[PDB]
């Protein structure tokens, strides 16, 4: 059991290097452009209901 | 069991428990050593009850 | 699955609105960001810092808000977005947080899931009035004969457990923990305490330790530990006690018992000292800050024993002040020696004679004391109390040609004080308390030989389970010693010596 929950931990760090290395990824993309407008949209939205 | 989620070796120690489930098994040895302790014993304690009570009366 | 937590914790993060005030730190040193905006703060507000790090706002300037980090400076830096959290420091209260070690925030440090609470309640809030309690009337046993006869324990009210440093000053509180089990174990919710343990400043290794003997005691189920650990920051280390006053007073006001320790609050002082100092607020004396006498006081005025009107309850509460040099004398003691009602000092001297406890019986005192005593048990320690204080004038009689009177006083003084060391995380229940003293002070442990003392307690009290405990029974449910009971138990006593 013990070595079980030491495991979990170890996976979970395993996958949030990976999660660093998918961030790198998606600042590559131009999806870096797409989603400015994304959120330039959504704001237009937020601020007009305010 | 439940806890753990690598289960493959807890039903191995599982069967292991239960085959070797007669780990001990059953004594009796004080059943020729008790007897045989209890004739001198008894012979001896029987004696000095006689003797003693033989000798309050006398 | 791993991939499961992890994918429910990412599509628990969605969308935003309007970040209602930013601030840009001006300059950020020794953890006093000066921010510039913030223009609508609350005093006091939870601010969030850029990276995440929580702030509150001591100084209110007038034209830069002071926050003060509780998080390290590392992370902070110049220019940073302060978004307001507009919400002044609460903590969530309810009935989940016992059994569960929590931090000032409130966030599990022992990662025992997301908090169970009622509510989220200030942690500024103001104590019940002179109208708003009822007096004292309901005891609460430590388990340790010694309190329980010698300085009694009520509810609602606060004596100090001050003493000499890192004599296992948390261990005499512990053991009063540890009794509150058998009470806890009732159903009545009279007879329910939920006792409240506020580690300030304490070590890690510490904690562990303290984690470890409560869930060994299995305490944890009427424990909360909130924990501020010697790591955690000084506004965290600061606003630990009232954080934890805050979970007390949910009790409280749910007209239940609790029993809250604040130990030690002399690291609570160099906490609020750190940050005045810090944020250049006028120093006072012995360097500590000059309204350090304003903080003590409402830390210690919240515990209170609540009216009838308010459907009786209380927050019974044990601050805990570590003396350096044994000085009362000192600045920090003297505040709050004189904020409390009553104190327990313990004394190393004691200690190092062997006496565990070490309560140092004439330097404790109790202004509540015996007016919440069981009433079987101050019928059978008036006596205690008289006999101890002659044993203590006739202690330095003890170097010859001594007076038979002086020399009775000895035998019989030494006999009890023999009788009142105690193994300590074993605490003694009340049932077990009435007989042990009736002996002493009946005398009949004047004749039993003072290395047989130890052994002759533990004797005695199987004798009697095994003799009566219809009689114990009887001690434990009536609670109060009819003749017939003082006359079976005199009895009881002088068959149990001739074996």
């Amino acid at each position: 059991v013990r070595y079980e929950a030491s495991l979990r931990q170890l996976e979970q760090r395993q996958l949030a290097k990976s999660v660093i290395s998918r961030v790198q990824s998606e600042l590559g993309n131009p999806k870096f452009q797409e989603k400015v407008l994304q959120q330039s949209i959504s704001e237009i939205e937020q601020l007009l209901s305010k | 069991r439940s806890v753990l989620k690598n289960t493959s070796v807890i039903d191995k120690i599982e069967s292991y428990v239960k085959q070797y489930k007669p780990v001990k098994i059953d004594a009796s040895k004080q059943l020729q050593v008790i007897e045989s302790f209890e004739k001198h014993a008894m012979t001896n304690a029987k004696e000095t009850e006689s003797l003693v009570s033989k000798e309050l009366k006398d | 699955e791993v991939s499961s937590i992890l994918e429910e914790r990412i599509k628990g993060v969605s969308d935003e609105a309007n970040l209602n005030e930013t601030g840009r730190v001006l300059a950020v040193g020794d953890g006093i960001a000066r921010v510039f905006g913030l223009n609508n703060i609350q005093a006091e507000e939870l601010v969030e810092f850029s990276s995440g790090v929580k702030g509150m706002a001591l100084n209110l300037e007038p034209g830069q808000v002071g926050i003060v980090l509780f998080g390290s400076d590392r992370l902070v830096k110049e220019g940073e977005l302060v978004k307001r959290t507009g919400n002044i420091v609460d903590v969530p209260v309810g009935p989940g947080l016992l059994g569960r070690v929590v931090d000032a925030l409130g966030n599990p440090i022992d990662g025992k899931g997301p908090i169970d609470a009622a509510g989220r309640s200030r942690a500024q809030v103001k104590a019940p009035g002179i109208l708003p309690r009822r007096s004292v009337h309901e005891p609460v046993q430590t388990g340790l004969k010694a309190v329980d006869a010698l300085v009694p324990i009520g509810r609602g009210q606060r004596e100090l457990i001050i003493g000499d440093r890192q004599t296992g000053k948390t261990a005499v509180a512990l053991d009063t923990i540890l009794n509150q089990k058998r009470w806890n174990n009732g159903s009545d919710e009279s007879k329910k305490l939920y006792c409240v343990y506020v580690a300030v400043g304490q070590k890690r290794s510490t904690v562990a330790q303290l984690v470890q003997t409560l869930e060994q005691h299995d305490a944890m189920k009427y424990s909360i530990i909130v924990a501020a650990t010697a790591s955690e920051a000084a506004p965290l280390q600061y606003l630990a006690p009232f954080t934890a006053a805050s979970i007390g007073e949910w009790f409280r006001d749910n007209g239940k018992h609790a029993l809250i320790v604040y130990d030690d609050l002399s690291k609570q002082a160099v906490a609020y000292r750190q940050l005045s100092l810090l944020l250049r607020r006028p120093p006072g004396r012995e360097a500590y800050p000059g309204d350090v006498f304003y903080l003590h006081s409402r830390l210690l005025e919240r515990a209170a024993k609540l009216s009838e009107k308010e459907g009786s309850g209380s927050l019974t509460a044990l601050p805990v002040i570590e003396t350096q040099g044994g000085d009362v004398s000192a600045y920090i003691p003297t505040n709050v020696i004189s904020i409390t009602d009553g104190q327990i000092f313990l004394e190393a001297e004691l200690f190092y004679k062997g006496i565990r406890p070490a309560i140092n019986v004439g330097l404790s005192v109790s202004r509540v004391g015996s007016a919440a005593q069981v009433k079987a048990l101050k019928q059978v320690a008036g006596s205690l109390k008289l006999f101890l204080a002659q044993y203590r004038e006739v202690a330095a009689f003890a170097q010859s040609d001594l007076d038979a009177s002086t020399k009775q006083t000895l035998v019989r003084g030494e006999r009890l004080t023999q009788l009142l060391k105690q193994n300590q995380y074993s605490p003694l229940a009340t049932e077990e308390q009435v007989p042990l003293i009736y002996a002493g002070v009946n005398g009949h442990l004047d004749g039993i030989e003072l290395s047989r003392i130890g052994e002759f307690e533990s004797s005695f009290l199987s004798y009697l389970k095994s003799n009566h405990n219809e009689l114990l029974t009887e001690i434990r449910e009536k609670g109060e010693l009819s003749k017939e009971l003082l006359a079976s138990l005199k009895s009881a006593t002088e068959s149990f010596v001739a074996t």
